[PDB]
């Protein structure tokens, strides 16, 4: 299975889980029923991204599958592989609003889940000024828990906004990583689509700083790319979706470093084994200057 | 009926020439009208004077053997073969002559080594010392090691480092295992005689056999001896086609292929009493201007400006303002001797291997290049005087083109995308990587000739542009790579005008036009260098890769051995020209079908380059099935 | 149409001749008057203009 | 008419035509009347621009190819190819000889037999002998005939007895020769497609390569297999089809290698093989020849001649071929085809020469001994398979005497030599005889048949012609073995044929008005007398009253053979015109402006009466010239 | 001038000298004179043996002539040159002839001129049993006498019978060569053409000894060639005449030796510049055994 078909395969996994939660959605609750994220402005901010549209209710959920749907075309060229990337991260979306509307309180400390807007406009000050070089989100599971919390640690020493997704946060817990806003340690979830509330942070930052409005999605890619200093160290063995996720964090032009053996694409996916560089191959990768 | 070119410039010239009442290729092949079916089909055979001997190429119907009894596959072999042999003559006579002005560089001499670097990674290659050694010691021994393979006749010959070991061992298990060069070439003759190999089969394996030596070896030293000798070529600006040519100056157009000829022009033009000879009869300067290879390799190394590919030659003589036209050897139609009589050009040839009937004759001192270059040059500035301007018409086109894209050049550009923490550098891994991945689907070689019988640079260009829209990156070799430049395809803006999503991605990663222009024809042997260094990266034989070669518009025998040990080095070959061997069934399953079994590639005979475009996308998809990525 | 000693025996109308009437002899090809269809494509295909 | 001279040839071609089977005769005549653009060589084919064909009669019709190539420079192209073919051919079989030599060995199949000659030849390659063991002698002098194919710096190795006038005439005109492998790569370079477009500089590129055939490959490959096989002497033979045997087991050998051969001939003698052939019912085994490998075997060790080219087919008409064993060039393809009429194995040996449907068994050299013997074993086991119904085999034979060699001719020489004066073992006395007159001039008769000409004929007419006015003939390949099949290859025939002067020098010298030299790379023999007599009287070798003719010839191996002869200042007549007269530029070089360049030129003429006259012509006018 | 341009040239000057010495025995003594050599049977024995008629007054020798110019073809085949020499045998017979018409007796001792036919017949078994090996022909002139004599000498003392022409009649005189029949050392003229009284000999022996019918020419060249054992030995410069009478000694297959510089035809003409080997390269060259 090459990279096309791995993040193709992976996309339809996202895509089967949406549907999935969306259908478990519309049977307990109903289709009048609110679906909202808390305390946000841009509804969903993949969709209202990607089609300027706002889902308020879980009908408007169910019928927002069909973007999913729409954005995986199979043919194995780069402009379809980045919009199967970008249709499991608006999978991803539905699968945490869906989170959202079924459970009161979905994410359980230490994870935060879906960030506000008033977090996303205080970190912008920071994130324009450059006290904030970047913005590391670090997915998957290290082989050990000193290795995960060393680099961790190193991000935090140097200032970047690390958010965590799945196991590595019980191993930044065993490794005594302090985790927290100020602290600029953020646990999304143990779930991979967690890493869609990073995802948003990026799509915000376009709609409230950049000033584009809903459904101009090519100049919010642009601007994700040339302004959010964001990039992807997947630890761990790595699925389908994972690597369907990595193809959506591509799309908007964040690099994805791995320590696993990928079909390495330069500049975008990058294989680093050596743990004791991945701060720096990822400060290269991205651009970044501490 | 059928337009003649695709070029504006060479309409307008065509126009003029009429005006003129001066004849043209084209005018010539429309002469020559219906022309014969035995000898296209390649049934006619005159190997003997027992002949002329035709045979049907309809298999089941009229005179079936000659008189010695041959078959039509047999006639059509042999004919292929000798197509073959003359071929890698051609481009092993250059790689000799190459060789040869190694073997008597001197530090102080006309022609030193500019290279360092690179003639001692070719020492390595060939098994010589260079350490705690001097220089000009070392490119004699080398010099020494490549004029041995041409004509040993013990031992094995000396491969590049690139060329994959199993490659080797396929050739060795199939019998087409390079020998020397010119032994191969006997060797073709000799069995193509009448009484002696009357098999298809065998006949075609002999081919393959000789083409080796053109590829791998004659056309590889050739390169890499004018690259030690005169300057591996990096990335460089110029400008192409006919507009190049200037009224106000001394317009100097060198054609044909040996460069050692066009390089002492290029320095004596900067003499100061040349310079200064030009001021005084009446230029501006001197305005040097190449075409075919030769002008291929000036430029690649100077940013000579390129004034046309093979059959635009003529009308660069009907603008009337070619003061100096100063030819060497291959693809120099003897008509422009003829032509020159109509305007005030002197035609000059310079070598003894190709006298034209009513041409002057300067021969080219090999023994002092430089002084031989000065009076040659010298001849064709004075000419200036006798420019009838009220004759001049020269089109305002010209288009800019980027050149210089030798292994080594790909090499430095695609540094930019490794990742510093990760490497390693100064590899091809970049380019393999994108390949894998499938950002690029593949890489095509774009190279050949014109010929009237295609309307010229139609099929490059439509060729060059379906591949770089479906993500396949293209580089170019040839009168293809200066049609490409003519056209506009040589320059970074095109990534974003014609290529694909993922070759335009790649484009402006490592800040490339999408189009590649590797040199000339035996630079050719680059891009084999390049696929070889990739399939050692992947582990692979060059057959398991998503390559391909292309020839829309070829003409010359030297394109044939070039088509036939592409293929035999393991990469399918489309041909948009169709060879005449459709009177021998057998040979054309051969080519065709069974030759995949053979080398894993094969030919293609396709005259539509759209439908090849679309061929050439589902054989590299298939490769990359069958590879895994 | 008539074939005369003009002919150098190349073939090319032997072929071309749609209704084959055209047949290779002792000295040059020849034209069969009774199926010759009088197109004169033979005449067109010929480098030394033999047919007539 | 006719199709040929020779009775046996008749009886056959009757037994063909009542068996079904057709012959070269029957697809010459299938191919009726051929093209004549491909007969002027106004046609052109050299790229797929093409093809080109333009107008044999200048001022009319096309004028120029589409490159803008005129028939000079089309014309000029296709005879520069066919000498680069015809000298590949030589040069390869020379290249083989030489390899052989360089695996000589004192226990192995290949020895060397003739140790003085590899002195001599080592003395012509400026390699040490004295006090030296003899095969490294071998083995270094093999080292000097390989470099002189495929040397690139450095100047090539020539015989002595090639004149120093005529290696400075070579210089001035710019055609001394090259490596032979590199001056045939440079004329099939030089005929690429908008390469050289001059006829005069085409021609002169094409007589360099031809000398590498005439002076080194031929050369190289004669010396070198007498110096393996042994120089031939005087011997006799039995030649045509009569030859063949009904009750023995019938092995013919073809082709041009003599290595095979040579082998095939000591594996005969294998008393294994020789109880084998008992075993399958046949009285033995009966080795024949056909063509230069026929002549080969029959100068060294007298072995029967069945027939020359245009026989090879008729070889097997009548039934009696058990296995017909090829190597390499002048092998007809449609034996293949004829082979499944009749019982004969028809076995390739070579991989430069594979014929589709014929019997592969690879002649291996490493092994070359046993690798006979395996391939004789076939042949001998397929005399089972005789039907001895269809079996017809002429009852013509011919008593023939060959084997003169340079050396044999110089021992015969020797005896009207008288001791009291000498000197001994030198051309001298045929010098003397060619000053004073008795002999008009000496003149050489080689060739191919060709269905163009009565077979045989030519070659027949032209021998008795010239031996009756007194010019002394040497004759190779299919030329003398017509002469050995009609009986002209006899002591008796000098008193039957031959002039007054002529029939004074043989019965003084005991030889035939007729001397078989070899084969067809055995030309250089001939060379080698000549220029052995130039020598001798101070002059070049134009300056002499000698002459070479090709009544019969079809091989571009012919085409080189007349270049280097010419080149090397030998007129030369040709019985078959060759394809250059749609170019009156290249007529005129080859027939007029060649005698300016190097003192010969060419001569065409079909009929064999006026070529006789003309060479007697032209020798007295080089009598006149040179005082005698 | 090549060999044969040479012997055409000696032939016609040979027919020249003969037409003027007829004309002065016409003129001095008229046709009806009686023409004759003293004491034989064969009338003039070269005329006799190639065309079988007896030649007796001296119209018929005007008339012999014709058989001359008959005889010179100058056409460059070896046929042609052989019979030129026998043209110029014919003539010069034809000039002794005359000489004997004209003056009763021409030669004056030590020159004996004619042989006649006893003296064939006494020399005629000696020349049958081996007893005298060969017949040497030494014409011409030496560089000194000591060498003419001591050549001559060794001839002579190996039995052979030598004839001589020329100045090396004097030359073998000053060398003390005592010259007789019984001797075998025998002077024959000063003139060129007095070599021709020694080819009558050999003639007239095919003749007397041989049983050869005049005319039958061929059986008698056969005849000279098997069992005569004659050689020429032509010392000092050699004109034209004196080549064409060399080719007339080959035509009756005796070869000529020089020590001159010629176009040597093996066997039949050959240079010996080694005075102190022309014995034995004669020997050699005639294959005469001495025992
Ligand atoms: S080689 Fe055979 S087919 Fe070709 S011309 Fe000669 S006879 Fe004809
Ligand atoms: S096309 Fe003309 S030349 Fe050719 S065969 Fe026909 S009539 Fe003859
Ligand atoms: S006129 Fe037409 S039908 Fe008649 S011979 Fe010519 S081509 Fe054939
Ligand atoms: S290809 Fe053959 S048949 Fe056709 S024109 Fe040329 S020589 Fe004649
Ligand atoms: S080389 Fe010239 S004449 Fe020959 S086929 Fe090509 S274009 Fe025609």
């Amino acid at each position: 299975m090459n990279l096309f078909q791995t993040v193709f395969t992976g996309s339809k996994q996202a895509l089967a889980a949406a549907e999935g939660i969306v259908k478990q959605a519309v049977d307990e609750k109903g289709r009048d029923y609110k679906v909202a994220f808390p305390d946000t402005a841009y509804s969903l901010p993949v969709i209202f991204a990607a089609t300027g549209k706002k889902i308020t209710n879980v009908g408007e959920l169910e019928g927002a599958l069909d973007i999913v749907r729409s954005l995986i075309v199979e043919e194995e060229m780069l402009d379809k592989l980045l919009n199967s990337g970008l249709a499991t991260a608006v999978a991803a979306e539905i699968i945490e609003a869906a989170k959202y509307v079924l459970s009161d309180a979905p994410y359980a400390e230490p994870c935060v889940g879906f960030i506000s807007d008033p977090i996303i406009r205080s970190l912008g000050v920071p994130l324009v000024t450059g006290d904030i070089p970047g913005v590391a989100v670090i997915l998957g599971e290290c082989p050990d828990s000193e290795t995960a919390a060393k680099i961790i640690k190193d991000y935090q020493s140097k200032g970047l906004l690390t958010c965590l997704v799945g196991k590595v946060i019980d191993q930044a817990i065993e490794g005594k990583v302090k985790m927290g806003l100020d602290l600029r340690v953020i646990p999304l979830g143990y779930d991979v689509t967690s890493v869609i509330h990073v995802v948003t942070i990026a799509i915000r930052a376009a709609l409230i700083f950049g000033g584009i409005k809903g459904g101009q999605l090519n100049d919010i890619l642009k601007y994700t790319a040339e302004r959010v200093p964001a990039f992807v160290n997947a630890f761990g063995p790595l699925s389908e979706l994972v690597v369907s996720a990595g193809a959506g964090a591509i799309a908007l032009g964040f690099p994805v470093l791995t320590d696993q053996v990928v079909p390495e694409v330069p500049t975008l996916l990058l294989t680093q084994k050596d743990y004791d560089k991945m701060v720096k191959t990822s400060l290269e990768a991205r651009n970044i200057k501490i | 009926e059928k337009a003649k070119s695709i070029d504006q410039a060479t309409l307008q010239l065509l126009d003029k020439a009429k005006q003129d009442g001066v004849e043209t290729v084209w005018d010539r092949k429309a002469d020559m009208k219906v022309q014969c079916g035995f000898g296209s089909a390649g049934v006619c055979c005159r190997n003997c004077s027992m002949g002329p001997c035709r045979v049907s190429p309809v298999p089941g119907k009229g005179v079936e053997r000659g008189i010695c009894g041959a078959t039509a596959d047999v006639i059509v072999s042999r004919n292929f073969a000798r197509m073959v042999a003359a071929g890698t003559a051609a481009h092993s006579d250059h790689g000799r002559s190459i060789a040869l002005s190694l073997y008597h560089t001197s530090k102080d001499g006309d022609i030193k080594v500019k290279d360092e670097n690179k003639l001692k990674e070719v020492a390595k290659s060939f098994n010589v010392e260079t350490e705690g050694r001097d220089i000009y010691d070392i490119a004699h021994d080398v010099a020494k090691e490549g004029l041995s393979n041409y004509g040993k006749q013990l031992g094995e010959v000396t491969l590049p480092p690139s060329l994959p070991e199993k490659r080797k061992e396929l050739w060795r298990k199939l019998g087409v295992y390079p020998r020397a060069v010119d032994r191969e070439i006997a060797a073709v003759m000799h069995s193509t005689h009448i009484g002696c190999n009357a098999d298809a089969e065998a006949m075609i394996k002999m081919s393959m056999r000789c083409s080796l030596t053109d590829g791998w070896m004659g056309s590889f030293m050739g390169t890499e001896f004018s690259d030690i000798m005169f300057g591996t070529p990096h990335s460089i600006d110029t400008e192409a086609n006919l507009g190049v040519l200037e009224k106000n100056s001394v317009n100097v157009v060198l054609h044909g292929h040996e460069p050692l000829l066009s390089e002492m022009v290029v320095e004596a033009a900067s003499d100061p009493e040349l310079v200064e000879l030009a001021k005084s009869v009446g230029a501006d300067g001197i305005n040097l201007c190449g075409m075919c290879c030769t002008g291929n390799e000036v430029s690649m190394r100077h940013g000579i400006k390129i004034a046309g590919n093979f059959m635009q030659q003529e009308l660069a003589v009907v603008t009337g303002a070619v003061d100096g036209l100063i030819v060497d050897v291959q693809c120099i139609m003897p008509a422009l001797a003829k032509l020159s009589k109509s305007y005030h050009t002197k035609f000059i040839t310079t070598s003894p291997k190709a006298h034209i009937t009513d041409s002057i004759y300067m021969e080219f001192d090999e023994e002092n290049p430089l002084d031989s270059a000065k009076k040659i040059l010298k001849e064709a500035i004075l000419n200036f005087k006798n420019r009838d301007q009220s004759k001049v018409m020269i089109p305002e086109l010209k288009c800019k083109a980027i050149l210089g894209y030798s292994v080594e050049e790909i090499i430095n550009k695609l540094d930019k995308v490794v990742n510093t923490q990760i490497g390693p550098m100064q590899t091809v891994k970049p380019l393999a990587d994108v390949l894998v991945s499938g950002v690029l689907r593949g890489a095509a070689a774009v190279v050949g000739c014109n010929n009237p019988k295609v309307v010229q640079d139609s099929a490059h260009i439509e060729t060059i542009k379906g591949l770089i829209k479906n993500d396949v990156i293209v580089v170019v070799t040839g009168c293809a790579a200066q049609a490409a430049a003519k056209y506009g395809l040589l320059q970074k803006e095109a990534a974003e005008k014609y290529a694909g999503p993922g070759l335009a991605t790649v484009c402006k990663l490592v800040d490339i036009p999408p189009v590649l222009h590797m040199g000339s024809c035996v630079d050719i042997s680059r891009i084999l260098d390049l696929v070889g260094r990739v399939a050692n990266l992947l582990g692979v034989d060059m057959s398991d890769l998503p390559v391909a070669g292309v020839a829309p518009e070829w003409m010359s025998e030297k394109a044939v051995a070039i088509g036939t040990y592409v293929v035999t080095s393991g990469i399918d070959t489309w041909l948009g020209v169709a060879p005449p061997v459709t009177g021998g069934p057998e040979v054309v399953d051969i080519l065709t079908n069974k030759m995949e079994d053979w080398v894993g590639a094969k030919f293609f005979i396709e005259t539509d380059p759209h439908k090849a475009v679309e061929q050439i996308v589902n054989r590299m998809n298939e490769k990359r099935k069958k590879l895994g990525i | 149409y008539k074939i005369t000693e003009d002919c150098v025996s190349c073939g090319s109308c032997a072929s071309e001749c749609p209704a084959d009437a055209i047949s290779q002899g002792d000295s040059q090809f020849v034209i069969d008057p009774e199926k010759c269809i009088e197109c004169g494509n033979c005449a067109n295909v010929c480098p030394v203009g033999a047919p007539v």
